[PDB]
RNA sequence: CGCGACCUCAGAUCAGACGUGGCGACCCGCUGAAUUUAAGCAUAUUAGUCAGCGGAGGAGAAGAAACUAACCAGGAUUCCCUCAGUAACGGCGAGUGAACAGGGAAGAGCCCAGCGCCGAAUCCCCGCCCCGCGGCGGGGCGCGGGACAUGUGGCGUACGGAA
RNA sequence: UAAGGCUAAAUACCGGCACGAGACCGAUAGUCAACAAGUACCGUAAGGGAAAGUUGAAAAGAACUUUGAAGAGAGAGUUCA
RNA sequence: UACCCACCCGACCCGUCUUGAAACACGGACCAAGGAGUCUAACACGUGCGCGAGUCGGGGGCUCGCACGAAAGCCGCCGUG
RNA sequence: GGUGGAGCCGCCGCAGGUGCAGAUCUUGGUGGUAGUAGCAAAUAUUCAAACGAGAACUUUGAAGGCCGAAGUGGAGAAGGG
RNA sequence: CGACUCUUAGCGGUGGAUCACUCGGCUCGUGCGUCGAUGAAGAACGCAGCUAGCUGCGAGAAUUAAUGUGAAUUGCAGGACACAUUGAUCAUCGACACUUCGAACGCACUUGCGGCCCCGGGUUCCUCCCGGGGCUACGCCUGUCUGAGCGUCGCU
């Protein structure tokens, strides 16, 4: 938008930050059921919160 | 047959409480017993097993007669990881292999101010009972 | 042109987040929440749909006060006062 | 009296459903009384009530309340009854002296309903099977 | 629709019977819950009648029910001036006062009454301290039991 | 090297700030090696700095407080935190005196009329 | 829930049952026919000395 | 600099200055898209920038 | 053209308390249908039920008769069996439809106001000490406050009580 | 014997904590949910609201040669399999 | 007896509503898996067993931390109905 | 017979949420159609080199073209994030 | 034997039934019966050396001190320590802490605006200004202070 208020830049500062894959390292945990992040947005399909 | 109730019995309950318990409890599991030269000496039938205790295979496919030191505990495996026990990986990078306390054998204890004082307390509390039945 | 050309000119917002409920539902014109709704002092929750009760109660958070409580009290509720020393 | 709070006439349904301006409210209008009194000062706990005065429009109840957390009341026994926690509004529950007489209770020939604890728990007792274990 | 010879059946289940149906699999473990009640009740007031205080013979009301005799609620007062037993005390004693009732002839006064001359008689009096006054039966009267009275105080039998 | 609770608890509360204030500046440093690529040596420690503030804060707050609430004990008027925060129910129960008084009419019943003690039928 | 779970029986009857499983607690031919592996025991109403107790 | 997100600038100028014995000529704030609080630290010209860069660490 | 009691009534970021939301099976006030049923149908019923609303606690309400009865009488409450699916209600039709006695679980009883008796015998809040302080309490000592005479304490309350 | 008032006990409990069990269901069943379940997603919103358990015993999970831009293969190796 | 094939005779596609369906009536691409007379109360007759001018059943009691037990046993209860 | 890798059945009883082809039945999968419909609104591309395993589709150059300042030009709002 | 096709068979897939397991349900019992302005329930945001999610926690933020417990922890690092040591870890929890909304409390919800108290710098109360701490929401009870009234009087 460009004139946004802080209490909606610090939720896109969240779900900025929710996007990112997962560690390749937690794959090697002792007992994983995980091995792909699935809650991933991307923002033209899923159009965020708002 | 049990009886106190208060107690579970339940297929699925203690099937729980297996791989979910803490690693405060996982010690009294992970024991393992005292050879006959032991288990003689200081009265007590079996122990908590410790990082550098000294072990005998019993059971697995690699049982024998070689007395090695553990090296660590999966605690988390819960399972533990001893010294001449171990295979070859294929880039030849050896790996240990996992065993249990209860496939396994102490052949010597590794002492200390704590350990001690169980032994004794195990070893008073057998006798207490023997000395009650009488 | 009810649909599609009208699935068009969309621009402008009628709800918001709530500061209440964390929902996307203050009404920006009536300034009433309608999922708490908010000037309300007390909660809208409604004996109504038994569905959207069990979404948010005391258990579906996080019960920072509350859970301790049960915690103090199974074991007895006391205060000023440290177990024996070594 | 009370009149049916719907839209003009309006109220929807059967013809015997359908009335509006003659109707009375259950409770007595001394128990309302008492019912706003006790929900102005939340922290105070409702006893009982007289009659002051009337007119052709309204009615005067003037009402005893009572603060739990005057030591005077705390510390005196007899007294200490209202400060326990059960007795949180006595006037919205229908304990009050004006309060109980709308719940229509009594012992005899006629305070049959209401012969368990209250209307309500008669019938509980009265429209429930006991489907015995053993039949 | 009904089909040659039955009844004609009023059952009542047009209300709504399934939401508030009680079953009952608390029974046996109400029975229990029960039992140490009774049970631990015993236990605390230990030697004092399990059952509860003596409580009077009386007649049941209506006409068929006549020759039969119950434990009634309590003693009546009349009774009591009579018996010598002060009613304040008689409910100290274990002794049921009911204050409501009108005694109405001497037959069940007298046949009442004979039941308080009982009880004193085969009652032995606890005393306040160890080391105490009057009105207490003695430590021979006293150490010979501690004997809860199981079963109904002095069981009425018709 | 922990700086255990040990050896914190008997200390003068302005060498604790010192001691607190040479952690902190130690773990602001400990950020910049973050960044700055440091060593896995140094990104362990900044765990161990983060917690050994709190075994020093703990400690700062702990003796205050014992300390403050030595004031006011025995004192009539005092303040919320040190107040007994048991349940509010709880606080707004009866005294312990407000219970167990009984009315002096009620305590001359029970002083007349006692129950016994007694067995029956012998 | 209401489910009729448990049954019911007369004294009478579950006296008498009792009765024919006593009876047929004797008679080899029957208590064997269980494979009650009875062949080298004494005697088939078997009675011990108050000592087990 | 990030900065804690509640921060003023005269906050983060009598931060700066108590810390790295500075002194700060002006302060100039923003929010990264992120939430961390940039800000960016004009010190005086009497001193510089390149040298209070190996001091606390940084290059 | 004052000062002073009281009565009513304000203001205090006054000293000290407290109330408000939630939870909500169970609990209490009220409010309150229509599907549905009656082979329609509005009477009736669903059903004082759901929603609505209000209110509580470890349980809730009730409770020491303006009762029951017609006996040769019983004796607070609630609960279970039982009455009994009965007395009656109803385009007496669909349905509805309780109670009284007995047995049993449990079982405890009590308090006000007034009439009067008793130097308000009372109560509240300060200050100084003595004990007590992780449910704020005793003990004392203070011409330190104040309510209360439009009425505070004891006995007493109808089963008699006072004298 | 009203117009004032209190009260344990039995008595109720699909909400809570904490347990015990079953002629139970057994992953299109069983609660929507054995797992990132009231999650993903949809609707502006009230609200709606899923799918998805299993290597082996141990990752011992194909080192190395080789073909192939790479995906894939062939040998080889691991494995009781 | 079953697989393919060969021949000779027979021969319309099931389900359903239907006086009458191969229907120029409707359902039905195929396959896996799920899927529809259940429980309770009340009657009624038929039958099985106990006792019999009785007979019961509770609800209550007495006998358990149940392992089996939320069982079984027993009660002028036993008849207050 | 093979494969599979952990449990299973016979009789006498008792207990069921009990036997599918059907319900434009529920869920998941799969065909025929079928390698079928189709990838048609704005006149427009061509050459050379680079890069590259691989080039009609990228890039640079050259050439032909269009939008054609009421724009396919240059900036913003709400929305989008 | 040419191709297609059908049937059956021999094998390759696709699909995910069946079976076999099961840290989950469901049902039924028992014990207890757990909120809050000292500031709940509910939400927001943040916090790990490498961390997206769940979960756990709260600027002491993958916890705090303490007591047991008693050597691990671990996907990989890294570590102290002296494992003769509150001594690793875990459970307990009782010692301390409680970012932002919220009955949400100075007023509003922009995240702005203030008021009144203190303590730093500034001043040297000189006032800002800059820094820091405490208050300030409505109702109502007991008390206190200040009042109002041609209300009722009293004394003048
Ligand atoms: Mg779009
Ligand atoms: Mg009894
Ligand atoms: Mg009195
Ligand atoms: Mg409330
Ligand atoms: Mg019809
Ligand atoms: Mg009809
Ligand atoms: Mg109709
Ligand atoms: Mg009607
Ligand atoms: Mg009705
Ligand atoms: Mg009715
Ligand atoms: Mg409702
Ligand atoms: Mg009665
Ligand atoms: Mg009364
Ligand atoms: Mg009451
Ligand atoms: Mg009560
Ligand atoms: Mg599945
Ligand atoms: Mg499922
Ligand atoms: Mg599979
Ligand atoms: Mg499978
Ligand atoms: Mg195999
Ligand atoms: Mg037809
Ligand atoms: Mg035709
Ligand atoms: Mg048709
Ligand atoms: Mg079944
Ligand atoms: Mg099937
Ligand atoms: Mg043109
Ligand atoms: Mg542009
Ligand atoms: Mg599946
Ligand atoms: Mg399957
Ligand atoms: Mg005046």
């Amino acid at each position: 938008s460009s004139h946004k208020t802080f209490r909606i830049k610090r939720f896109l500062a969240k779900k900025q930050k929710q996007n990112r894959p997962i560690p390749q390292w937690i794959r090697m945990k002792t007992g994983n059921k995980i091995r792909y992040n699935s809650k991933r947005r991307h923002w033209r399909r899923t159009k965020l919160g708002l | 047959m049990k009886f106190n109730p208060f107690v579970t019995s339940d297929r699925s309950k203690n099937r729980k409480r297996h791989f979910n318990a803490p690693s405060h409890i996982r010690r009294k599991i992970m024991s393992s017993p005292l050879s006959k030269e032991l288990r003689q000496k200081y009265n007590v039938r079996s122990m908590p097993i410790r990082k550098d205790d000294e072990v005998q295979v019993v059971r697995g496919h690699y049982k024998g007669q070689q007395i090695g030191k553990v090296v660590q505990v999966y605690r988390k495996k819960y399972v533990i990881y001893i010294e001449r026990v171990q295979r070859e990986k294929a880039n030849g990078t050896t790996v240990h292999v996992g065993i249990h306390p209860s496939k396994v054998v102490i052949t010597r204890l590794k002492l200390d101010k704590d350990r001690k004082k169980i032994l004794e307390r195990k070893a008073k509390s057998r006798q207490v009972g023997k000395e009650k039945g009488k | 042109t009810k649909g599609t050309s009208s699935f068009g000119k969309r621009r402008n917002k009628t709800h918001t987040l709530c500061r209440r409920c964390g929902s996307k539902a203050y009404h920006l014109q009536k300034s009433t929440c309608g999922k708490c709704g908010y000037p309300a002092k007390r909660k809208r929750k409604y004996n109504w749909s038994a569905k959207a009760k069990r979404r948010n109660t005391t258990g579906t958070g996080r019960m920072r006060h509350l859970k301790i409580v049960y915690r103090r009290f199974r074991h007895g509720f006391r205060e000023g006062i440290t177990p024996k020393p070594k | 009296g009370r009149k049916r709070p719907v839209p003009k006439g309006a109220t929807y349904g059967k013809p015997v459903h359908h009335g509006v301006n003659q109707l009375k409210f259950a409770r007595s209008l001394q128990s309302v009384a008492e019912e706003r009194a006790g929900r102005h000062c939340g922290a105070l706990r409702v006893l009982n009530s007289y009659w002051v005065g009337e007119d052709s429009t309204y009615k005067f109840f003037e009402v005893i309340l009572i603060d739990p957390f005057h030591k005077a009341i705390r510390r005196n026994p007899d007294t200490q009854w209202i400060t326990k926690p059960v007795h949180k509004h006595r006037e919205m529950r229908g304990l009050t002296s004006a309060g109980r007489k709308s719940r229509g209770l009594g012992k005899g020939h006629k305070f049959h309903h209401t012969i368990g604890g209250s209307r309500r728990a008669a019938w509980r007792r009265r429209n429930t099977l006991q489907l015995h274990r053993y039949r | 629709a009904p089909s040659r010879n039955g009844m004609i059946l009023k059952p009542h289940f047009h209300k709504d019977w399934q939401r508030r149906v009680a079953t009952w699999f608390n029974q046996p473990a109400r029975k229990i819950r029960r039992r140490k009640a009774r049970q631990a009740k015993a236990r605390r007031i230990a030697p004092r009648p399990a059952s509860g205080p003596l409580r009077p013979v009386v007649r049941c009301p209506t006409v068929r029910y006549h020759t039969k005799v119950r434990a009634g609620r309590g003693f009546s007062l009349e009774e009591l001036r009579v018996a010598g037993i002060h009613k304040k005390v008689a409910r100290t004693i274990g002794i049921s006062v009911d204050p409501r009732r009108r005694n109405k002839c001497t037959e069940s006064l007298q046949a009442n009454v004979q039941r308080l001359k009982e009880y004193r008689s085969k009652l032995i009096l606890f005393p306040r301290k160890p080391s105490a006054p009057k009105k207490g039966d003695s430590s021979a009267e006293e150490l010979k039991l501690a004997t809860q009275l199981t079963g109904p105080v002095m069981p009425i039998r018709n | 090297a922990k700086i255990k609770a040990r050896d914190l608890r008997g200390k003068k509360k302005e060498e604790l700030l010192k001691q607190l204030e040479d952690l902190k500046v130690e773990l602001s440093q400990l950020r910049v090696a973050k960044v700055t690529g440091g060593a896995a040596s140094k990104l362990s420690k900044i765990r161990v700095v983060r917690k050994s503030i709190a075994r020093v804060l703990t400690v700062i707050n702990q003796t205050q407080k014992e300390n403050l609430r030595k004031f006011y004990k025995g004192k009539k008027y005092k303040p919320l935190d040190l107040r007994p925060k048991k349940t509010r129910a709880m606080r707004r129960r009866l005294n312990k005196h407000e219970e167990n008084l009984k009315t002096k009419k009620q305590q001359r019943k029970e002083r007349l009329y006692p129950l016994r003690k007694f067995a029956v039928k012998a | 829930t209401w489910r009729r779970w448990h049954r019911r029986v007369n004294t009478t009857q579950k006296r008498y049952a009792i009765c024919s499983a006593l009876a047929a607690s004797a008679l080899p031919a029957l208590v064997m026919s269980k494979g009650h592996r009875i062949e080298e025991v004494p005697e088939l109403p078997l009675v011990v000395e108050d000592k087990v107790e | 600099f990030i900065v804690d997100v509640k921060a003023n600038k005269h906050q983060i100028k009598q931060a700066v200055k108590k810390l790295y014995d500075i002194d700060v000529a002006k302060v100039n704030t923003l929010i990264r898209p992120d939430g961390e609080k940039k800000a960016y630290v004009r010190l005086a010209p009497d001193y510089d920038a390149l040298d209070v860069a190996n001091k606390i660490g940084i290059i």
